């Protein structure tokens, strides 16, 4: 039962932002030996917290670890873009086995808010060809990275054959993300028009298309 | 101190597989070793630990037992015996370290049986990892659909329904990057995988430049060069 | 005539498994020993030796020297109802 963290946690640099972990007295509540992990995308992850509190040789005095009862915390204080990636809190259990929490996704806010450009792009003649039909959802130039989705028949929900891509950095370091809509071509000559939604910061962008 | 995982593959549910590890930098038969794992875009899972001596084992329920680790202290080697795979076992698998040394007390270092550290209950050495994907689909390149233009214009490439990962991109022959945006694969529910690549391009520049997105799929031996248009 | 009982602690869980830590070639490192019995409660194993004395005070002056020259290392205790001494590791 893996232990339970906050899914997302975000601050601006300078600020101190702290993650939580919370488990059970017969792990993080049972023993003094929770710790916490730094993970940047695709590499290995690397200790920054062990035994509650205690730092590794050479990490940055600006991390520090506690524990109360059955829940332990990861502060970061004055916050530096370096800081940003995923945070994984660990506890040896009481039958000698380890579980790690669900992870955490910091955000260090190092730019101002920028709204996603959306282009939706119709089914291609070959593809309608080959009896199938995609629609293409692209969005970029947005920051932070992340968004929602929702696409529509007409103005009707549609939630299945959709497929949406994680937010991924542009050269230009904002982020760029993708989403897809399978139909059969009978469904997509059917409906009057087709909706991709985006939802950044509370506010949203669209596009449409028509056969 | 270095950890190298190999074994990995592209395999089918119902297979078996097994993952080695090789040890270096360190005096393998004191330390304790796991295995974790972690599925794509998920969190890490820890899936077995292994004493010094090999004389206990620990695995996660999630795991037991149809993956067993073990090891080989004449070869510096940890292994992870996987049988009956599922699609869930999916993952990237670290070979990591158990940080360890004595217990200090009484002004004396206490080590276990055999001189064998105690644990310190941390990770603190890990490998690259080794990628294994148990999936039911097949080696099938991918079909390539022009995504058309409708003072900016976007177009692209639709790399629909291959297998396995990964397929490059590039756009006239690696001439065209300003702009070029390739996504990351979504994995579709018939188990094929599909992506997109996008340029962003002047629109006066349109009927009279050229766009040819290049595809190329290694593991299907699959080159496709399609011509995009308005 | 006085004795010295050296005793190491043991911990133990018909075969019966048990364990205690032992000094090594090195002075200042303790390892676990694997120990046996064939036919967690903590147990005390002392093995005693002798001498005579005319003093309980000339015989740990003795005894003492033994220990130190065994590398035994603990806790030094005297009955002088039995006229015992005994060193306690553990
Ligand atoms: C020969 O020498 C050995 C080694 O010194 C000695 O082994 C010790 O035995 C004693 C007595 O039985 C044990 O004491 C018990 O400890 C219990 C807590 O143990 C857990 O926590 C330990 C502390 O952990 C913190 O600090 C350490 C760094 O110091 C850090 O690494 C941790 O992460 C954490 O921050 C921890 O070291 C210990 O680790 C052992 O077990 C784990 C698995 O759990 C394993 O992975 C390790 O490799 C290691 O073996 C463990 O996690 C404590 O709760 C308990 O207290 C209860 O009982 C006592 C009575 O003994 C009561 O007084 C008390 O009120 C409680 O009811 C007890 O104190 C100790 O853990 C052993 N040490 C080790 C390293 O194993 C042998 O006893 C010696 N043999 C003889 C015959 O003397
Ligand atoms: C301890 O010794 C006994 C008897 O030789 C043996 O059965 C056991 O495997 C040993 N324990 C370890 C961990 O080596």
């Amino acid at each position: 039962s893996a232990l339970t963290q906050p899914a997302s946690v975000s601050g601006s640099p300078g600020q101190s932002i702290t993650i939580s972990c919370q488990g059970t007295s017969n792990d993080v509540g049972g023993y003094e030996s929770v710790s916490w992990y730094q993970q940047h995308p695709g590499k290995a992850p690397k200790v920054v917290i062990y035994d509650v509190s205690k730092r590794p040789s050479g990490v940055s005095n600006r991390f520090s670890g506690s524990k109360s009862g059955n829940t332990a915390s990861l502060t970061i204080s004055g916050l530096q873009a370096e800081d940003e990636g995923d945070y994984y809190c660990k506890s040896l259990t009481s039958t000698r086995r380890r579980v790690f929490g669900t992870g955490t996704k910091l955000t260090v806010l190092g730019q101002p808010k920028a709204a996603p450009s959306v282009t939706l792009f119709p089914p291609s003649s070959e593809e309608l060809q080959a009896n199938k039909a995609t629609l293409v959802c692209l969005i970029s130039d947005f920051y932070p990275g992340a968004v929602t989705v929702a696409w529509k028949a007409d103005s009707s929900p549609v939630k299945a054959g959709v497929e949406t891509t994680t937010p991924s950095k542009q050269s230009n370091n904002k982020y760029a993300a993708s989403s897809y809509l399978s139909l059969t071509p009978e469904q997509w000559k059917s409906h009057k028009s087709y909706s991709c939604q985006v939802t950044h910061e509370g506010s949203t962008v669209e596009k449409t298309v028509a056969p | 101190q270095r950890l190298v995982e190999s074994g990995g593959g592209v395999v089918q549910p119902g297979s078996s597989l097994r993952l080695s590890c090789a040890a270096s930098g360190f005096d393998f038969s004191r330390q304790g070793m796991h295995w974790v794992r972690q599925a794509p875009g998920q969190g890490l899972e820890w899936v077995a630990f292994i004493k010094y001596d090999g004389s206990e084992k620990y695995h996660a329920d999630s795991v037991w037992g149809r993956l067993s680790i073990s090891r080989d202290n004449s070869k510096d080697t940890l292994y992870l015996q996987m049988n009956s795979l599922r699609v869930e076992d999916t993952a990237t698998y670290f070979c990591v370290r158990e940080a360890g040394g004595p217990d200090y007390r009484n002004g004396y270092n206490y080590y276990d049986f055999y001189d064998g550290y105690y644990n310190y209950h941390y990770m603190d050495v890990w490998g690259k990892g080794t990628t294994v994907t148990v999936s039911s689909a097949s080696t099938k390149g991918p079909s390539v659909f022009p995504l058309a233009p409708s003072g900016t214009a976007a177009l692209g490439c639709l790399v629909k329904d291959y297998f396995p990962e990964p397929v490059t991109v590039s756009w006239n022959s690696g001439a065209l990057t300003s702009g070029v945006h390739t996504f990351p694969a979504v994995l579709q529910s018939s188990g094929l995988y599909s992506l997109s690549s996008v340029v962003t391009v002047p629109s006066s520049s349109l009927g009279t430049q050229t766009y040819i997105c290049n595809v190329n799929h290694k593991p299907s031996n699959t080159k496709v060069d399609k011509k995009v248009e308005p | 005539t006085f004795k010295l009982a050296a005793c190491v602690t043991l911990a133990c869980t018909r075969v019966k498994h048990c364990s205690f830590n032992i000094t090594t070639d090195v002075k200042d490192r303790k390892q676990k020993v694997n120990a046996t019995f064939y036919d967690l409660y903590r147990l005390i194993s002392c093995q005693t030796t002798t001498t005579e004395a005319v003093d309980a005070a000339t015989a740990a002056k003795v005894f003492k020297q033994y220990a130190n020259d065994n590398g035994i290392d603990g806790e030094w205790t005297y009955d002088d109802a039995t006229k015992t001494f005994t060193v306690t590791e553990g």
